[PDB]
């Protein structure tokens, strides 16, 4: 590529994307956290016999 | 699961003007080459030079 | 060492299949290329005794005999092959397939897998390559000289190379279909080889008698549905929870007839 | 008294040296340059009673013998020496460390112990010394009229004088490598002497070879990701559950037995 003075490149990150990817894997780690509570409480009722 | 990897997206950024004559900017394909104190080589997109 | 408490140790073992097949499911929800799993049962024995059908007197028959019947059994855990969400995420080297087809990458030790993950990428030699660094067939190589790879909906590979207003032709992807897509035994790393139950590998073109379309800079996301899977999850906890009462309740009656 | 008892009590220890593990780690969360600990355990002894492989006719060997085992024990416990998240505390006197070196400071018994620690500050003599008070080999003295420190990325320490136009090199901070890091035993008060394990202590300059960086103005975190450790804390007190019911079941046979 060519060299263009006096300009810099900034950064290629989109806020947006980065945002309500965020909340997507917030909900997406809040559901296996969900499935480790149900494995237990499984394993609690066994425990319990 | 298993993370396979973790990438960089090397698209094209902004370019933005800033006034001083030592930055520069690459457009399409391109690394600048560097030498640290050690001797060993680097490669960088930042021009911001000094 | 009684009959209900091993119809209910299938149960239990039955259910934790279930749990383990949504917690992988649920693991998993972000893989692309990703194909969900469901789990079947069927019954066990069926203990005869009084035989259904029986003749009891010259003329009467016994209607529904005594048929106490044993636990349950797993068949098999079946992948839900179902088509993706195509997300956008304007990459040159992430395709995407839009109908049944599979990509076939050669593996190390001289056999081929087939994938449907479309993350690909170009290792040191110029080959196009899946991420796990397994080499796609039947090669396309890049040069190192590209300014711009372009994989058009027939799986036309093109690169254009400096000053030049034409692309050059790289090679040529194709997709393989098999007859039973469920059948394909599953090796990890978003791979699959050929079974016996899947036929045999049909090679095709993108667009023709029955492989998928490819869209560049698009890769698809897993079919995994979150609600169904907490749905799934309360009603799985709820039906160990009953057969472990049963399970208890068998307790209590060996130790009443023990104690005797 | 029976053998099933000892090999729940063995469990039952180490499930409770697993929890006091993580008890560990997440006490010294807020600690600077702190490593967690990981226990690994084995399995213990076999009581043999049938050898396996043993010739059982003249031609017919008996495969998979009687192989009645032991509890289980623990080996050792593991640091992960891995780079931990640098915080800017933005003061003159902090280092951390890029690599995998270690500070050398002097105990006051005459022997020499390693830190990863890099909060330093200066005693009333001016030398640099860790925040316990052992002084910092290989000795670096501040002068009294200091107007600011400079420690640079190769562990050249300056003072900038008034009235001097030129930075004073007051001394050279240099790091400790170990070809076996994880064989260190720990004293306490963030500090590490060397055993046998931990081969021999080779002291090089911040840069050449392979010691680490410093940064000055920077602290090193700890490496301890804590909700690694709620599912652990989960796991064990599960464990230690079932352990315990082993433990009960044994003491009801027992029980049942004497009445006889």
């Amino acid at each position: 590529g060519k060299l263009t003075n006096g300009a810099l490149e900034a950064s290629n990150v989109d806020l947006s994307k980065e945002l309500v990817n965020m909340i997507v894997a917030q909900r997406n780690y809040q559901s296996n956290a969900q499935t480790i509570k149900t494995q237990d409480q499984i394993l609690n009722t066994l425990v319990n016999l | 699961v298993k993370v396979a990897g973790i990438t960089q997206d090397f698209t094209d950024g902004t370019t933005t003007n800033t006034g001083r004559g030592l930055d520069v900017a690459i457009s399409q394909n391109g690394f600048f080459r560097l030498v640290d104190s050690n001797g060993s080589v680097f490669y960088s997109r930042n021009g911001q030079f000094k | 060492m009684i009959s209900s408490l091993w119809i209910a140790k299938t149960g239990l073992d039955a259910q934790q299949t279930n749990m383990d097949v949504i917690a992988n499911n649920l693991a998993n929800v972000s893989t692309n290329g990703f194909k969900r799993q469901r789990a079947v049962f069927e019954d066990l024995l069926y203990q005869t005794i009084r035989q259904p059908g029986a003749q009891s007197s010259e003329q009467t028959t016994l209607p529904s005999g005594l048929q106490i019947g044993t636990g349950v059994r797993p068949v098999a855990t079946e992948r839900l092959h179902s088509q993706g969400n195509l997300s956008q995420t304007n990459n040159s080297k992430d395709v995407a397939i839009k109908g049944q087809g599979f990509f076939q990458v050669m593996l190390p030790d001289g056999t081929s897998a087939y994938t449907r993950d479309g993350s690909f990428q170009v290792d040191q030699n110029g080959q196009l390559v899946t991420a796990g660094g397994f080499q796609v067939q039947p090669a396309i190589t890049i040069p190192a000289n590209a300014l711009s790879i372009t994989i058009g909906r027939d799986g036309v590979v093109s690169v254009t190379q400096q000053g030049q207003a034409a692309p050059v032709q790289v090679g040529q992807l194709n997709l393989t279909t098999f007859m039973n897509d469920t059948g394909l035994e599953s090796i990890g790393e978003n791979l699959y080889i050929e079974t016996q139950s899947s036929g045999a590998p049909n090679e095709s073109t993108p667009g023709l008698n029955g492989a998928g379309l490819l869209y560049q800079g698009y890769v698809e996301t897993s079919n995994v549905n979150v609600a169904e899977e907490l749905v799934n999850m309360i009603q799985v906890q709820r039906a160990y929870e009953i057969n472990s009462k049963a399970v208890s309740t068998t307790d209590q009656m060996l130790q009443k007839l023990t104690q005797l």
